[PDB]
């Protein structure tokens, strides 16, 4: 994992 | 036990088995008896004998008059819509055609038609057939605005507060503003003649319109007005509408303290009057799950959304837009909850079934796909990067690209270019292009989302913090531009820490990104201190994980109406 | 002790009181001032229930009181097709 | 007749019901056949074509009960120094009449 | 158990008795309801003269043809002015 | 525009007129159809004589109650030189009695 | 310029000829020996079409002629349910 969740 | 079957229930079985010879005489029955024969026809699987009677306006009208057995009626009506017969559109067409013929009749027949139209359109709005409920309410409004009499403005504005409701659910937001203006025109005519009507329902539906159109700055003012227009004599359904929609308008404008009060009071009122297995209580559970999703209480939002879906699969059936909304909301919540765990089996199952319903009951150009597809195109991303295969990863990213492109096209068609939903689709496309190794397009979409979210929502908001997190995760982990990634991480951690305290979930993503940022360039004192901060983050999260279930967190009668409202309004200054 | 059910056309339908108390409506009509005038039988009058269906109502009363909480499998009440709907109107009015 | 929905006039059936309902309360005597036929009247008002009169029946029953309690109140309050015994007699009559009324209006 | 629909003109009294029970106690049941001596009336079991004694088991009906949901009818008549009236059991009503 | 059915005994003129037009033009239409003088024509709007001076819009005929779908009827009578005659509009016919299907029977 | 659509009852419906040629059948009936009527307005006998439904036919003529190629939204023709079946067979026979 590199990013956060999606809006 | 082996109790003998009731003679009423035994005669239902005998009458149904002799249904063909007694079709005409069952119409000559009391309203409670006539429902039970039709419900037995539903229970016996004879939906086509059921559907030949529910296509008729006046047989369905007496069936609609059984108010207690409305959940059973919703279940069998959804069974007919899944059967293949188009009873929702047939009843709407029959009402409009039979109702345009009494435009010049006396007031008694007209008000009887308006009452029947309110019952039928309210049923189709509760059932989720908003396109087939708009026609009923349009015909009702047409017959209300014919004579220049006092009560006709009351019935006309009562039509318009429901046209605006069935147009928000149908994503017809461009007719919503004109419906609000026309309703306000009849309220002006009511106020001139010394008869002030309650403005809570219309202002609430306008707040829902503006929240859907991503106009949260104006939606917050309109929900303030709607909460000001709550009185003690209002129907409980209207009060619950205003409370849940004001809570959604407050949680989106970072008024979390107010939003929990409004939404917990709405949940308590929905569970009190209606019950634990009512569609309106499920609506309040959906909005309460929206709250819990937006205040980082994700684990309770998953169980709350599942409670909303289980009610909506109970009252309704299969291919229904309400079950579809419950699915697309639970799929996103499970996507958020299992984002770190990586077990997107339930989330993909709910996202796939959500699109499998909307694509069946709604046109391909409807805006409601643009949400559901988005959710699937999130989940299909995370499964792909978790899978070690390259072919499956490429195929799933191409499918997610198709879904994001379709959702963005729908957002362009309806909301325009500078909308928050468009910015969300840009952020999702930037995340995808970061996964698609298309780095230039990824940073372009991300920076466009940054611009749109900053100029409209503002600098200090959750959405822009999440988007700068995505942009600097692209910069740091992938694009190797380590200079501005530090600035965007500092901005993201600042907004997240100030908005959700020290227990925000995205803080660990930002901390890991910042630790990688420093370890790629050195400065090991920063790495040590931020490893300590990350350790504190882990120590805080598992401490606050043990919180009781949110269904009983609202308790039984903690506060009362006109106290939640007053506490919300006196602190608005 | 047995109650006195009277049909629309004057037929008398003497049935056991505990049998007739299985229906809430007769439970109501026997109570109140219906119990003020008592003789060896309790008279209840149904001016709009025909005899051909009140007979089946009394048959159901006997069938229900005999098959209450019995381990033996209960056969269905043999409602004739011609008298079904009327009995269905007699079952709702009598709440039985 | 039959247990079918009928086009009934609410005023005449309600007056026939009123003559009995004013005597069911305060323990006045009614005919057993009359008491049995009032059940048929209640059912007919609750299944009347084209609209059930249960709403009208409920409203008129509430209005009659309120008017009767107000009349009884003006009968008891104006006689002081014996309001306790008069209230007890009135409450006994009204309690038994209300139980018999809930029996009558069971449908 | 055996269930009966003892019927005379309009009266359609519903009774029950054991299979091993005899015919005589049916009149004993009638005494406590119709207030009549037992020898004053007999039973027209399928419009045919029935002996005062014997038993219900071999009378022509059993627990299979006298179910509570469809009891077997039994006639009855009185003596009026030193002569016995013939049975006039009328059908209940014609279903529509 | 206003749409009328000028009915006298059994004739039914399905003509149209302007809302601003007067009764004189309508009587001239009846001149053009039944070849009768306007002085022998008294027009009734539901038992009410229309004076020749006023227009169709003033007496009650508008473009909303006299649509082409359902034109509004107007009476007609002839003089025959003997004190005119009363209105004798004969109703068309009775459509077959189609009962309400949910009526109890 | 006007035709006289006489119904079966006897009600003459003097409608404009341009309105009458909306229906193909009336156009055929006004062609050939049907146009040989010298007395100005042509009489078109309709001994199969009653007056109450021919009146609705003439209203449809004046409706379609006025609402042809309309730029605005068009309303549906108000047709009563009790006349709908008779006006369906009148629309087939007239081919309008
Ligand atoms: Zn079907």
């Amino acid at each position: 994992l590199t990013r956060n969740k999606g809006p | 036990e082996w109790i003998p079957e009731t003679l009423y229930n035994t005669a239902i079985s005998a009458v149904v088995d002799n249904y063909i010879r007694s079709r005409r005489d069952i119409r000559s029955l009391p309203e409670n008896i006539q429902f039970d024969v039709y419900y037995k026809l539903y229970q016996q699987g004879r939906l086509c004998q059921l559907g030949s009677e529910f296509c008729e306006l006046e047989v369905f009208a007496k069936v609609l008059r059984a108010l207690d057995k409305r959940h059973l009626l919703h279940h069998c009506f959804q069974a007919l819509m899944d059967h293949g017969v188009k009873v929702a559109s047939v009843l709407a067409y029959s009402f409009s055609r039979r109702c345009s013929y009494i435009a010049e009749s006396d007031a008694a027949v007209k008000e009887k038609a308006i009452q029947v139209g309110f019952v039928l359109g309210g049923f189709l709005s509760d059932a989720g057939w908003y396109s087939d409920a708009e026609k009923v309410f349009l015909s009702c409004l047409q017959l209300c605005t014919l004579h220049d009499e006092m009560l006709h403005w009351f019935r006309a504005v009562e039509c318009c507060v429901r046209l605006l409701h069935v147009r928000n659910g149908n994503c017809k937001y461009h007719l919503g503003e004109e419906t609000f203006k026309l309703a306000q025109t009849y309220m002006d005519k009511l106020s001139k003649h010394g008869q002030q009507a309650n403005k809570a329902a219309l202002y609430g539906e306008l707040c829902a319109l503006l929240f859907a159109k991503s106009h949260y700055d104006e939606a917050y003012k309109w929900c303030i007005e709607a909460m000001k227009e709550i009185t003690a004599g209002l129907p409980v359904k209207v009060v619950v509408d205003v409370l849940r929609q004001a809570s959604k308008a407050c949680v989106v404008k970072r008024e979390f303290k107010k939003a929990e009060q409004l939404i917990k009071h709405a949940v308590y009122l929905a569970r009190d009057h209606f019950g634990s297995k009512h569609p309106k209580y499920s609506d309040t559970l959906l909005d309460y799950g929206f709250y819990l999703l937006n205040v980082d209480n994700i684990c309770q939002s998953v169980a709350i959304y599942q409670a909303a879906l289980d009610i909506r699969q109970s009252v309704f059936g299969g291919k229904n837009i309400h079950v579809a909304t419950a699915h697309e909301d639970l799929a996103y919540s499970s996507y958020v909850h299992q984002y770190s765990s990586g077990k997107f089996d339930n989330a993909l199952f709910h996202a796939e079934r959500a699109i499998g319903i909307i694509t069946h009951i709604l046109p391909e150009d409807h805006l409601l796909l643009a949400s559901s597809k988005r959710v699937k195109a999130l989940i299909l991303e995370e499964i792909a990067i978790d899978c070690h295969n390259k072919e499956t990863e490429q195929r799933l990213l191409q499918e997610a690209h198709d879904l994001h492109l379709s959702s963005l096209q729908l957002a362009k068609k309806a909301f325009g270019e500078f909308n928050v939903q468009t910015a969300k689709h840009y952020g999702n496309l930037g995340r995808l292009y970061q996964s698609m190794r298309k780095f230039k397009e990824a940073e372009e979409m991300h920076i466009k989302a940054i611009q749109i979210k900053e100029q409209l929502l503002g600098q200090e908001d959750y959405e822009v913090a999440l988007s700068v997190g995505h942009l600097a995760s692209l910069y740091n982990y992938d694009m190797n531009q380590y200079e501005n990634a530090e600035k965007l991480y500092l901005r993201s951690i600042a907004i997240g820490k100030k908005l959700f305290g020290e227990g925000y979930s995205g803080l660990e993503y930002d901390y890991r990104g910042l630790i990688k940022l420093y370890n790629s360039i050195g400065n090991y004192e920063k790495v040590f201190e931020y490893h300590n901060v990350l350790s504190n983050w882990n120590r805080l999260r598992d401490r606050q994980y043990s919180v009781t279930d949110a269904l009983e967190d609202v308790s039984t009668s903690p506060q009362s109406t006109e106290e939640v409202v007053q506490s919300f309004l006196i602190s608005q200054n | 002790m047995y109650v006195k059910l009277i049909s629309s056309d004057g037929h008398e339908f003497i049935v056991k009181r505990e049998h007739a108390l299985t229906s809430g409506t007769i439970k109501a009509m026997l109570s109140g001032p219906g119990q003020f005038a008592e003789n060896e039988t309790n008279e209840v009058n149904f001016r709009e229930i025909p005899s051909h269906v009140l007979s089946k109502v009394c048959m159901y009363f006997t069938y229900k009181v005999r098959y209450t909480n019995s381990s033996t499998e209960i056969p269905e009440f043999p409602i004739a097709p011609e008298i079904a709907l009327e009995l269905l109107m007699a079952a709702n009015f009598l709440d039985c | 007749t039959s247990l079918k929905p009928r086009v009934v006039d609410f005023d005449e059936t309600w007056n026939k019901l009123l003559t009995t309902i004013k005597a069911v309360v305060m323990l006045e005597y009614v005919e057993r056949a009359t008491w049995n036929d009032r059940f048929s009247d209640i059912y007919a008002l609750c299944v009347a074509y084209p609209e059930p009169l249960g709403e009208r029946l409920y409203t008129e029953t509430k209005i009659f009960l309120e008017n009767h309690v107000r009349h009884l109140h003006k009968r008891v309050l104006e006689s002081e120094e014996q309001v306790l015994v008069m209230y007890h007699r009135y409450w006994e009559e009204y309690s038994k009449g209300a139980d018999y009324m809930d029996c009558l209006y069971r449908y | 158990d055996v269930f009966l629909m003892i019927r005379r003109h309009k009266t359609t009294i519903f009774t029950d008795a054991k299979e091993s029970s005899t015919v005589f106690e049916l009149k004993r049941i009638v005494e406590g309801i119709l207030k009549r001596p037992p020898d004053e009336q007999r039973l027209y079991k399928d419009d045919q003269l029935l002996d005062d004694g014997k038993t219900l088991g071999e009378c022509g009906f059993t627990s299979q043809t006298a179910r509570p949901q469809a009891p077997a009818t039994v006639g009855l008549a009185f003596r009026a002015d030193d002569t016995f009236e013939a049975l006039c059991i009328e059908p209940f009503s014609s279903p529509p």
